[PDB]
C-alpha cells in the first residue's frame, strides 16, 4: 500500500522534529514574572 | 652476615620470595618424581 | 559403571588416544637422528606417555564416551582417591597454614612493636609456629573449648546498623 | 617589540589582542560582514546571510547525493537544499522563541521582533539563493 | 546551595577554616570546648562542596559536615 | 673552569637502612599503620626530589642509579649472547639461514611443556625466537660459538664493572652539582666522544671484520673455512685479495684520494640481492660519515679554552616580536630541573624508536632478516610500543616539572609563560582539530559500512566508487623512485624499494616490494593522524593545566598526582596531570594498536609472500587489504577473525604457549576493568566486613588492611589493561606470523 | 573513667566502637566530651586519639598499681 | 567602599580571565598592599608584577580571590588583602575579612550559624522526615 510511504516519514521525521522543537522551547520557557 | 642483613633478609618480600621459591621447587620436584598423578 | 561410564582399561577410545599420541611423537621423531639429545628426549617423552596411560588404566579411573578420565565426587569410597583423600590432605595442609599464621599473629601482637613485627618477621619464632601448627586440629579444639579461638561479639567493631 | 597585548587595555579579561583578533583586516572584514554591518536592518542582514548560504547549500547535495548519477540530480539537490533550509529556519524560530521570550524593543537582533525579521529574511534569501544556483547549474554551459 | 553544619564534638582546632578555600567557615566563641571556640558557617551560600574542611577535621567522625544540595553558579564554581 | 670536583666518602656502606625499609621518606620512616604504607613505599621509592631537597644529592643518586641500569642492560646483552652460544642452533642457521628457523631457548621437561620445544630444523628442538639477534650476529661477523661465549663473559665483566662504578660514585667518590651542571662539556663528550667514537669504532669493525666474512659467506664459503677475524685484521694480503683497494694502505686516506676506497666504501643503496638486506659496505660508509659528523658537531660548546658556544647566549639571542623575551630562562630551567631534561629526552627517545621501527622494515639492515617475517613484525611492533610509552613518559615528566620546578620569577614573560597565558586557545583549537579529524576519518569507515550493508557499493569511499587518493604520498614516492638518477646521481638504487623499483626476493620469499597507496591507505593514515592528535590533546592539556585551571585555581598546591578536590563544583574527578597521563596512556595504546594492525595487514597482503620462477606473486592474505580495509566489518572479518585461526588452533603444537598467553592476556585485560570502573568506597566497606570476620577469630592484623588509594586503583587498572592488550596482540602476531611465514 | 585505665567505646558512630582504648586525660569543668581516649588502631583519617563523654565509655580494666 | 582607580599589577594578558559572565552576573576584586614591586603567579595562568604600594586585581571567582590571598599570605606575607564582589549595578560588597580579621582568629562579635546541639550520629532517620519539607540536619 501507500500508507508506509505516507506515514513512516510523517511519524519518524516531521513528528519527532516538532516534538524536539516543542520540548526545547518548553524547557527554555522562563518563570512567569 | 650481620644482624642488619639478617633483618633485611627477614623482611617480608625477601621471605615471601624465598618461601615461594622453596614451595615451587618442592612442587616441581614432586612432579618430576611422581609425574602425572591424577588421583591417589 | 556409575552414570554409564566404563573403566579406562576396556576403553577403545582411551586406547585410540594412546595410539594417537604415540604416533604423533614417533612422527615428530623423524626429523632427528639416532642417539642425539633430542632423539633420546623424545624417547623419554614416548615412555612417559605410555607410562601415564598405563597408570591411568591401572588406577581404575572411569573413561567416558570422549575417552578421557572422569572423576566421581559424591562420597563413594570406590573412588575415594579422586576427592576424599586429596580433600583431607588439603584440609590438613590449609589448616596448618592458617594455624601457623594465627599463632604468629597472637605472638606478634603481644610484642612491643607489632606493626614492625608484621613486615619484618621474627623468623626464629615464626619457624617455631610453623612447626607447632602440625597438631592444629587438637590445638584448635582446645582453644575453642577454652574460649580463646573466638573473640566475643561485642568486642569487635561493628558499624552502625 | 610586543605584538600581543591586553584586549582593550584590560589584562584581566580572558582575551588577547593578537594580530588575528584585532588587526585592521580582521576589523574591516568582520565589521563589513552583514551580521555586523552598520545601518543594515535585521531583515537586510537575514536576507544577505540567507542568499549567501542557500547559494552554496545546493552543491554538496547535487554533486555527492545518492542521485548524483541520475537525470534528476540537480532537482534532488535543490529539494535537499530546500529541506535543509526549512530545518535551519525552524531552528532559527525556536531559538528566537527560547531566547527572546519577553521583548518590546524591535529593530535589534537581540529582540523578538528583530530576530523574527532576521529569520524571515534568511528564509526568503536562502530559498532565492538555492533557486538561483539551480538556474546557474542548469545553464552552466554559459560559463 | 550546600548545607554546612557543625556539631558539638568540635575541639576548636581551627583547621577547617584554614582548609576552607571560600571563607565559608569562621571560629566563634563557645563554652563546651576547652579552647573556647567552635567552627560556624555563616556564609554557606559561598560553599562549593570540595569538603576540604571534612578532610582536615581530626575528630573520629566529622564535627564539620557538608550536605550537597541545590546547585547555583557559585556552588558549581563556573567562571562563565 | 670545567673541572672535576668530588666529595670523598659521602655515604657509609651499611645494611641498617636495608633493614629500615622506609628510611628515604620522612613520613614512611615512622613505620606502618596501614597497608597503604606498603604501597607508598614503592610509589615514592625513586622520587628523589620529594625524598630530599639538595640538587647535589639528587644528581648523585640519579648518576649511580644510571650505573645500576647499565649493569642490568649489560646482563641482558650477556643473556642474549650466552643463550645464542649455548642453547641455540646458530651454527645450523648460519650454514642454512633460509631453511632453519632461529631458536635460542629450550624448555625443560617437567609438566609436558617439552612440547614447546618444537621442530626448528638443524636437529635442534626449542622455542623459536623473533628478536633478530641471529641476523645481528651474522652482520657482525660472528661465525662460531666461542665468540658468542666470550662476548657473553665480557658482558658479565662489564655488568660487574657497572655495579662497582655505581657503588663507587655514590659511596666513595660522589661528584658535585658544579660537576653535574657542566652541560656544555657533557654535550661535547657525548657528541664527539660517545657517538662520534662509537660510530668510528663500529665503522672500523665493519671495514675490517664484517665486510670480509659476510662477502665470503655470500660467495659460498662455509663458516668453518672462513679466516678468523684476528687473521683478517692484520693480513693485508687477504684483504687486498678480497677488496683490491686495501693494497694501497692508508696513504689514499691521508692524502685526499678518498676515491681509491670506492670498492669497500660504496653508495650503492638498495638491498643486496643475496641476503636481501642493506649493503654492509654502505653501512660502513654510513657509520664513518656519521663519525665525522658527530666529531665535528661535538666541538661546538665552550669549555676550559676560549673557543666555543654557550647555550645560554644562544637561547637568549632567539627572541621575536610575538614571543617577548623568547628563550630567556630556559637554560636555567634545564640546568636546575632534572624533570625537564627527562621530558625532552623521553620525547626524543620515543620518537626515535618509532623512526627506527619505520626504517628497519623498509630497509632491512641485517642479512636474511627480510625473509624472516616474524623478526620484522616483532621488531616493528616492539619499537612502536616502546616509542608510545616513552612519549607519554615525556608528557608526564613535563607535567611534573610544571607542578614542582616551575617558578614565574625565572620565567616572566618567556615562552613558557606565554604558552601558559593562552593554553585555553591552544587546547580549544586542538579540540576542534580532533573532532574534525575523527569525524571525517571514522565517518568514512562508517559510511562505507552503511553503504555495504545497504547494498550500495557504488556510494562507497572505495578505490572505484569515490576515490580518496593520496596524491601527495604518490608524488613523494615517484620522486624517491626517480631520485637515484636525477637528484642522487652517485646513488645506484633507491634508498628503499617500498617507494618503487624491483621486487627483491631471496629464494621464494619476498624481502621487499613496492608498497602502493590508495583509498584505504588514505583512510588509515587519517585515522593515525586523528589518534595522534587526541593523544596530544590529552597530554598537552594535562601539562598546560597542571598549575591550575578555571575549575581549580590552586591545582598546583594539591600536588602532581592527587585523587580529586572533592565533589564540589559538580565534581573535580581526575583533574590532576597524573590523571591526564592515565587517560592518555589509553589513547596511545589505541594509536599504536591501530598502527601495528595497519602494518601487519598491509605487509601480509601487499609485500610479504612468495614469488615463483615465472614471476607470479602470491601474498599471505592475497591482497585483500585494498578492498577489505574500507570498512570496520572488513577489519573485523578479514584481519581479526581470519588471522585468529592460527592462534586459536594452536593447542597441541609448539604455539600452544601462544594460545595460552592469548587467553591469559584476554583474562588480564578483563580483570583490569574491575579497577578501572569500580571505586574505593565499596572495597573499603567490603574490607571492613572481612576484617570483622577475621577479628571474630582473633587474627586481624596489626597493619590494618585498606582499599587501594584512588590513584593506585587507576594505576593498577591501567597497568593491567595495557599488559592484557599488549600480551593479546603479542601472542596473536607471533602465532600468526610463525605459523604462516 | 580514670587516667591510665582501659575503657571500651560505646559511641555508635566511632571507628573504635566496641573497642578498648587507654584513657590519657580527663578535662574538668566544661568539655562536654572530657575523656581523651588514645588508641593504637588508627582510623581512616589516621588519628589515633579522640574525645569521649563519660557515658560513652565502659570500664573494663582499672589502671595499674 | 572601593576606589576603582588603584593601579593594577603589570600583566601581559591571558585567556583565563572573565568571559561575558563577570560583566553581567558578578565580578570580584581583590586589593592589597606590597612593600616592593615583585613578580607573583596569577590564579589564572601567567605571571604578573604586583606594584609597589597599593594593587588592585579583577577576577571571576571568590575561589580565585581566596587562592590569590593564600598565595600572598604564605609567600609574600601580605595580609592586608581585602576582597569585594562587584555587581553589574556597580554595588560593591566587601566579603572576605568581614570582621576586619581572618576567620581563623577568634572574635566575640561572631554568632554561631549552622551549629547543632548533639553529636553527628543522632540525626533523625529519613522515614521520620518523609513527606515533609525539612531534612535530617
Ligand atoms: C506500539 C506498537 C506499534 C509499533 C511499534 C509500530 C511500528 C510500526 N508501524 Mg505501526 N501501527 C500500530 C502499532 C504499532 N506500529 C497500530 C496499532 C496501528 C493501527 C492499526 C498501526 C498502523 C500502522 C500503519 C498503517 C503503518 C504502520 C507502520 C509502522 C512502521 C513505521 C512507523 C510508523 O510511522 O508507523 C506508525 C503509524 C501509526 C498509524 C501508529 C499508530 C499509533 C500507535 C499504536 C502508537 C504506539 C505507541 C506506544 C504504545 C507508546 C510509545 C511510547 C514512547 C515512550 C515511545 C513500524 C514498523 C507503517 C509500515 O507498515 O511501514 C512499513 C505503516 O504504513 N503502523
Ligand atoms: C585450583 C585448581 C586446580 C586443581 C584442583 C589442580 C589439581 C591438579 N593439578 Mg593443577 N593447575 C592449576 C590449578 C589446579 N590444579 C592451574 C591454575 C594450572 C596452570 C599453571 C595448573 C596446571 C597444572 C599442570 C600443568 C599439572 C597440574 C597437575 C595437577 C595435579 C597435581 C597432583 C600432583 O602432582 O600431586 C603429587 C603429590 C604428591 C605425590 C604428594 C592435580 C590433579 C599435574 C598433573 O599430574 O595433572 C594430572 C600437572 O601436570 N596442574
Ligand atoms: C548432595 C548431597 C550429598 C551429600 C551431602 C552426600 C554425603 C555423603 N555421601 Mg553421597 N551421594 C549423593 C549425594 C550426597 N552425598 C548422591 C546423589 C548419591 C547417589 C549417586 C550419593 C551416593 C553415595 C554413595 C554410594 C556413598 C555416599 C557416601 C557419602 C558420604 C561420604 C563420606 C566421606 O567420604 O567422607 C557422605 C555422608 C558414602 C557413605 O555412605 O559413606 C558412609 C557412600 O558410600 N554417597
Ligand atoms: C563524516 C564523514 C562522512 C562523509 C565525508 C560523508 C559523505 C557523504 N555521505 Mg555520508 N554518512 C556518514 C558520514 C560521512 N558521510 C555516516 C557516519 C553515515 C551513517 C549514518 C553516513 C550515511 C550516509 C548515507 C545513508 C548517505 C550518505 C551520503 C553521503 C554523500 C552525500 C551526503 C550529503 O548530502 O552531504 C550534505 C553535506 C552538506 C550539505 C554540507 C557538508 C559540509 C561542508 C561542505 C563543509 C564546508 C566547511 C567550510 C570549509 C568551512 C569554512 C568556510 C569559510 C572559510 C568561508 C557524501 C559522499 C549519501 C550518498 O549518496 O553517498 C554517496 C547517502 O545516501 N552518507
Ligand atoms: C668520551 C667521554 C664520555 C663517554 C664515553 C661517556 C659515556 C656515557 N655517559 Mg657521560 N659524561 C662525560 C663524558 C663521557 N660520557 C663527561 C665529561 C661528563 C661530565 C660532564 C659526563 C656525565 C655523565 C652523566 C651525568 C651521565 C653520563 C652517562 C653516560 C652514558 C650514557 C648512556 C649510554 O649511551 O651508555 C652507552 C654505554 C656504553 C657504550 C657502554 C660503555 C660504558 C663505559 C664507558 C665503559 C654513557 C656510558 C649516564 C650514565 O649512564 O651514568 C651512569 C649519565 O647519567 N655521563
Ligand atoms: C677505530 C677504528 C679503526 C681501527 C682500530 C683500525 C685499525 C687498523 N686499520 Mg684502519 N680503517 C678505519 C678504521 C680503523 N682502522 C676506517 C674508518 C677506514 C676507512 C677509511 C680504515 C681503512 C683502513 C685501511 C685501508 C687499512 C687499514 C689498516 C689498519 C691497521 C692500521 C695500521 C697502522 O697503524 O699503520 C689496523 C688493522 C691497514 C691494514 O692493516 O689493513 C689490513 C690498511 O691497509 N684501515
Ligand atoms: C627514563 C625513564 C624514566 C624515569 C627515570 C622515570 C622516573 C620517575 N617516574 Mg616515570 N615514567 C616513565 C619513564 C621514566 N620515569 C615513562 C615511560 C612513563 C609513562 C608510562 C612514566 C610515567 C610516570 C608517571 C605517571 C609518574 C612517574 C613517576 C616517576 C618517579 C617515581 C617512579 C617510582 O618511584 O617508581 C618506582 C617503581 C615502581 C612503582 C614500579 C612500577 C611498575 C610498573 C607500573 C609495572 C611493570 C610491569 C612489568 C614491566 C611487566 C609485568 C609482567 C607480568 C606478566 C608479571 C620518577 C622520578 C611518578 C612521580 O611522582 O614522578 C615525580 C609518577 O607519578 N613516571
Ligand atoms: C568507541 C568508543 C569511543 C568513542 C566513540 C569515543 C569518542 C570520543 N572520544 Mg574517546 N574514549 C574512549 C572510547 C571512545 N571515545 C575510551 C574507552 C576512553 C577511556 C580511556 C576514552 C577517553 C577519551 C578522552 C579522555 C577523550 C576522548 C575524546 C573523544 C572524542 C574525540 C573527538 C572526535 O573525533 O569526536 C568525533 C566523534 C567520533 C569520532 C565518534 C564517531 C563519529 C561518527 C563518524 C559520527 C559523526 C557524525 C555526526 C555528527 C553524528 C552521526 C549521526 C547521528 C546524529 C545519528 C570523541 C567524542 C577526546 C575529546 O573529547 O576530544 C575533543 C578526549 O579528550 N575519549
Ligand atoms: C573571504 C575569503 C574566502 C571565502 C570566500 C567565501 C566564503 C565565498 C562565498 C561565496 C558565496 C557563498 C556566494 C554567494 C552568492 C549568492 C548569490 C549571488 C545569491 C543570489 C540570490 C538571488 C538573486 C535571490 C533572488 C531571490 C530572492 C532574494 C528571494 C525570492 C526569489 C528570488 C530568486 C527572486 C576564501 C576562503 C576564498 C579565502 C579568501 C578570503
Ligand atoms: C578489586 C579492587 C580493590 C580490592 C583490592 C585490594 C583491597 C588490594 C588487593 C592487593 C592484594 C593483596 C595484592 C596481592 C594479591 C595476592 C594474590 C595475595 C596473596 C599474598 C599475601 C601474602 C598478601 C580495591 O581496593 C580498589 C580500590 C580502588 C579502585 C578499584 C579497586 C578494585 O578494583
Ligand atoms: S573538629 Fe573540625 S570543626 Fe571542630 S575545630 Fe577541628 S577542624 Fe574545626
Ligand atoms: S565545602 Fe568547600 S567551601 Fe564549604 S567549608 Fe568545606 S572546603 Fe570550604
Ligand atoms: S569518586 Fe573519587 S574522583 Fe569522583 S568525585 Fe568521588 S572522590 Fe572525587
Amino acid at each position: 500500500s501507500f500508507l508506509p510511504s505516507i506515514l513512516t516519514p510523517l511519524v519518524t521525521l516531521v513528528f519527532p522534529g516538532l516534538c524536539f522543537a516543542l520540548f526545547f522551547v518548553l524547557i527554555e520557557q522562563d518563570e512567569i514574572a | 652476615m650481620s644482624n642488619d642483613l639478617l633483618k633485611y633478609l627477614s623482611t617480608a618480600p625477601v621471605l615471601l620470595t624465598a618461601w615461594m621459591s622453596i614451595t615451587a621447587g618442592i612442587i616441581i620436584e614432586i612432579q618430576r618424581f611422581f609425574p602425572d598423578s591424577l588421583s591417589f | 559403571d556409575v552414570s554409564g561410564l566404563t573403566p579406562c582399561k576396556d576403553s577403545a577410545v582411551f586406547k585410540r588416544r594412546l595410539d594417537g599420541s604415540v604416533k604423533k611423537l614417533n612422527s615428530r621423531l623423524a626429523n632427528y637422528t639416532e642417539g642425539t639429545p633430542a632423539y633420546i628426549a623424545l624417547e623419554q617423552q614416548i615412555e612417559q606417555t605410555k607410562a601415564r596411560f598405563a597408570k591411568y588404566g591401572e588406577k581404575g579411573l572411569l573413561c567416558g564416551a570422549d575417552g578421557l578420565p572422569h572423576l566421581i565426587a559424591d562420597g563413594r569410597l570406590d573412588h575415594a582417591g579422586e576427592f576424599i583423600i586429596p580433600g583431607f590432605g588439603f584440609l590438613y595442609i590449609a589448616g596448618w597454614i592458617g594455624w601457623a599464621g594465627r599463632s604468629y599473629l597472637q605472638f606478634s601482637k603481644k610484642t612491643d612493636k607489632p606493626n614492625e613485627n608484621e613486615i619484618i618477621i621474627n623468623v626464629p619464632v615464626a619457624l617455631g609456629m610453623m612447626a607447632g601448627a602440625f597438631i592444629w586440629p587438637l590445638a584448635a579444639w582446645k582453644e575453642l573449648i577454652d574460649g580463646k579461638l573466638l573473640v566475643p561479639g561485642d568486642e569487635i567493631t561493628v558499624s552502625p546498623r | 617589540s610586543e605584538f600581543v597585548k591586553p584586549f582593550n587595555n584590560d589584562p584581566f579579561v580572558g582575551n588577547l589582542s593578537t594580530p588575528v583578533t584585532t588587526s585592521t583586516a580582521t576589523k574591516l572584514y568582520l565589521g563589513n560582514l552583514p551580521i555586523y554591518r552598520k545601518g543594515l536592518s535585521p531583515l537586510m542582514r537575514g536576507l544577505e546571510v540567507g542568499m549567501a548560504h542557500g547559494y552554496f547549500l545546493i552543491g554538496p547535495f547535487y554533486i555527492l547525493g545518492p542521485l548524483r548519477n541520475s537525470p534528476n540530480a540537480l532537482l534532488v539537490g535543490l529539494f535537499s537544499a530546500y529541506g535543509l533550509i526549512i530545518i535551519l529556519t525552524l531552528a532559527l524560530t525556536i531559538y528566537g522563541l527560547a531566547s527572546f521570550q519577553d521583548n518590546s524593543t524591535g529593530s535589534n537582533l537581540e529582540s523578538s521582533k528583530g530576530w523574527r525579521s532576521f529569520t524571515s529574511g534568511f528564509t526568503v534569501g536562502a530559498l532565492g539563493g538555492a533557486s538561483v544556483a539551480y538556474v546557474l547549474l542548469n545553464n552552466v554551459s554559459f560559463f | 546551595s550546600h548545607s554546612v553544619r557543625v556539631y558539638d564534638t568540635c575541639i576548636g582546632c581551627t583547621q577547617c577554616v584554614r582548609a576552607c578555600p571560600c571563607d565559608v567557615l569562621e571560629m566563634v566563641p563557645w563554652d563546651g570546648c576547652k579552647a573556647g571556640q567552635i567552627a560556624s558557617a555563616p556564609r554557606a551560600e559561598d560553599c562549593i562542596g570540595c569538603k576540604r574542611c571534612e578532610t582536615a577535621c581530626p575528630t573520629d567522625f566529622l564535627s564539620v559536615r557538608v550536605y550537597l544540595g541545590s546547585e547555583t553558579t557559585r556552588s558549581l564554581g563556573l567562571s562563565y | 673552569k670545567v673541572r672535576v670536583i668530588v666529595d670523598k666518602d659521602p655515604v657509609a656502606t651499611s645494611f641498617e637502612k636495608w633493614a629500615q625499609p622506609g628510611h628515604f621518606s620522612r613520613t614512611l620512616a615512622k613505620g606502618p599503620k596501614t597497608t597503604t604504607w606498603i604501597w607508598n613505599l614503592h610509589a615514592d621509592a625513586h622520587d628523589f626530589d620529594s625524598q630530599t631537597s639538595s640538587l647535589e644529592d639528587i644528581s648523585r643518586k640519579i648518576f649511580s642509579a644510571h650505573f645500576g641500569q647499565l649493569a642490568i642492560i649489560f646482563l641482558w646483552v650477556s643473556q642474549a649472547y650466552f643463550h645464542g652460544a649455548r642453547f641455540s642452533n646458530y651454527s645450523a642457521w648460519l650454514q642454512n639461514p633460509t631453511a632453519i628457523k632461529p631458536s635460542a631457548q629450550v624448555v625443560w621437561p617437567i609438566v609436558g611443556q617439552e612440547i614447546l620445544n618444537g621442530d626448528v630444523g638443524g636437529g635442534f628442538s626449542g622455542v623459536q625466537i623473533t628478536s633478530g639477534v641471529f641476523q645481528m650476529w651474522r652482520a657482525s661477523g660472528i661465525t662460531n660459538e666461542t665468540e658468542l661465549y666470550w662476548t657473553a663473559m665480557g658482558g658479565l665483566v662489564m655488568s660487574a664493572l657497572m655495579v662497582f662504578a655505581g657503588w663507587f660514585h655514590y659511596h666513595k667518590a660522589a661528584p658535585k652539582l658544579e660537576w653535574f651542571q657542566n652541560v656544555e662539556s657533557m654535550m661535547n663528550h657525548h657528541l664527539a666522544g660517545l657517538l662520534g667514537l662509537g660510530c668510528l669504532s663500529w665503522s672500523g669493525h665493519q671495514i675490517h671484520i664484517s665486510l670480509p666474512i659476510n662477502k665470503l659467506l655470500d660467495a659460498g664459503v662455509a663458516p668453518q673455512e672462513i679466516p678468523l677475524p684476528h687473521e683478517l685484521l692484520f693480513n693485508q694480503d687477504l684483504m687486498a685479495q678480497l677488496y683490491p683497494s686495501f693494497k694501497k694502505g692508508l696513504l689514499p686516506f691521508f692524502t685526499l684520494n678518498w676515491s681509491e676506497y670506492s670498492d669497500f666504501l660504496t653508495f650503492k643503496g638498495g638491498l643486496n640481492p643475496i641476503t636481501g638486506s642493506l649493503w654492509l659496505s654502505d653501512t660502513a660508509h654510513h657509520h664513518l660519515a656519521l663519525a665525522v659528523l658527530f666529531i665535528f658537531a661535538g666541538h661546538m660548546y665552550r669549555t676550559n679554552w676560549g673557543i666555543g658556544h654557550s647555550m645560554k647566549e644562544i637561547l637568549e639571542a632567539h627572541k621575536g616580536p610575538l614571543t617577548g623575551e623568547g628563550h630567556k630562562g630556559l637554560y636555567e630551567i634545564l640546568t636546575t630541573s632534572w624533570h625537564a631534561q627527562l621530558a625532552i629526552n623521553l620525547a626524543m627517545m620515543g620518537s626515535l624508536s618509532i623512526i627506527v621501527a619505520h626504517h628497519m622494515y623498509a630497509m632491512p639492515p641485517y642479512p636474511y632478516i627480510g625473509v624472516d617475517y616474524p623478526t620484522q613484525l616483532s621488531l616493528f611492533t616492539h619499537h612502536m610500543w616502546i616509542g608510545g610509552f616513552c612519549i607519554c613518559g615525556a608528557a608526564a615528566h613535563g607535567a611534573i616539572f610544571m607542578v614542582r620546578d616551575y617558578s614565574p620569577v625565572q620565567s616572566y614573560n618567556n615562552l613558557l609563560d606565554r604558552v601558559l597565558r593562552h593554553r585555553d586557545a591552544i587546547i580549544s583549537h586542538l579540540n576542534w582539530v580532533c573532532i574534525f579529524l575523527g569525524t571525517h576519518s571514522f565517518g568514512f569507515y562508517i559510511h562505507n559500512d552503511t553503504m555495504r550493508a545497504l547494498g550500495r557499493p557504488q556510494d562507497m569511499f572505495s578505490d572505484k566508487a569515490i576515490q580518496l587518493q593520496p596524491i601527495f604520498a604518490k608524488w613523494v614516492q615517484s620522486l624517491h623512485t626517480l631520485a637515484p638518477g636525477s637528484t642522487a646521481p652517485n646513488a645506484l638504487a633507491t634508498s628503499s624499494y617500498a617507494f618503487g623499483g624491483d621486487v627483491v626476493a631471496v629464494n621464494g620469499k619476498i624481502a621487499m616490494m613496492p608498497i602502493t597507496l590508495g583509498t584505504a591507505d588514505f583512510m588509515v593514515h587519517h585515522i593515525h593522524a586523528f589518534t595522534i592528535h587526541v593523544t596530544v590533546l590529552i597530554l598537552l592539556k594535562g601539562v598546560l593545566f597542571a598549575r591550575s585551571s578555571r575549575l581549580i585555581p590552586d591545582k598546583a598546591n594539591l600536588g602532581f598526582r592527587f585523587p580529586c578536590d572533592g565533589p564540589g563544583r559538580g565534581g573535580t574527578c581526575q583533574v590532576s596531570a597524573w590523571d591526564h597521563i592515565f587517560l592518555g596512556l589509553f589513547w596511545m595504546y589505541n594509536c599504536i594498536s591501530v598502527v601495528i594492525f595497519h602494518f601487519s595487514w598491509k605487509m601480509q597482503s601487499d609485500v610479504w609472500g612468495t614469488i615463483s620462477s615465472s614471476g607470479k606473486i602470491s601474498h599471505v592474505t592475497g591482497g585483500n587489504f585494498a578492498n577489505s580495509a574500507l570498512t570496520i566489518n572488513g577489519w573485523l572479518r578479514d584481519f581479526l577473525w581470519s588471522q585468529a585461526s592460527q592462534v586459536i588452533q594452536s593447542y597441541g603444537s609448539a604455539l600452544s604457549a601462544y594460545g595460552l598467553i592469548f587467553l591469559g592476556a584476554h583474562f588480564i585485560w578483563a580483570f583490569s576493568l574491575m579497577f578501572l570502573f569500580s571505586g574505593r568506597g565499596y572495597w573499603q566497606e567490603l574490607i571492613e566486613s572481612i576484617v570483622w570476620a577475621h577479628n571474630k577469630l582473633k587474627l586481624a592484623p596489626a597493619i590494618q588492611p585498606r582499599a587501594l588509594s584512588i590513584t593506585q586503583g587507576r594505576a593498577v587498572g591501567l597497568a593491567h589493561y595495557l599488559l592484557g592488550g599488549i600480551g593479546t596482540t603479542w601472542s596473536f602476531f607471533l602465532a600468526r606470523i610463525i605459523s604462516v611465514g | 573513667i580514670s587516667r591510665g585505665s582501659v575503657v571500651r567505646i560505646m559511641r555508635p558512630e566511632s571507628y573504635w566502637f566496641q573497642e578498648c582504648g587507654s584513657v590519657a586525660t580527663i578535662a574538668k569543668g566544661g568539655d562536654r566530651y572530657p575523656v581523651v581516649v588514645r588508641f593504637e588502631k588508627v582510623n581512616y583519617a589516621g588519628v589515633a586519639t579522640n574525645n569521649f563523654a563519660m557515658d560513652e565509655l565502659v570500664e573494663v580494666e582499672a589502671p595499674p598499681a | 567602599l572601593l576606589n576603582l582607580q588603584i593601579p593594577s599589577p603589570t600583566f601581559g594578558g591571558s585567556t583565563g580571565g572573565w568571559l561575558r559572565a563577570a560583566e553581567i552576573e558578578e565580578k570580584y576584586a581583590i586589593t592589597w598592599t606590597s612593600k616592593k614591586e615583585q613578580i607573583f603567579e596569577m590564579p589564572t595562568s601567567g605571571a604578573a608584577i604586583m606594584q609597589k604600594g597599593e594593587n588592585l586585581l579583577y577576577l571571576a571567582k571568590k575561589e580565585q580571590c581566596l587562592a590569590l590571598g593564600t598565595q600572598l599570605r604564605t609567600l609574600f606575607k601580605i595580609s592586608d588583602y581585602k576582597i569585594y564582589r562587584i555587581f553589574p549595578n556597580s554595588e560593591v560588597q566587601y566579603l572576605h575579612p568581614k570582621d576586619g580579621v581572618f576567620p581563623e582568629k577568634l572574635n566575640e562579635g561572631r554568632v554561631g550559624v549552622g551549629n547543632i546541639g548533639y553529636s553527628i550520629g543522632k540525626n533523625p532517620n529519613p522515614v521520620n522526615v518523609k513527606f515533609t519539607g525539612k531534612n535530617t540536619f
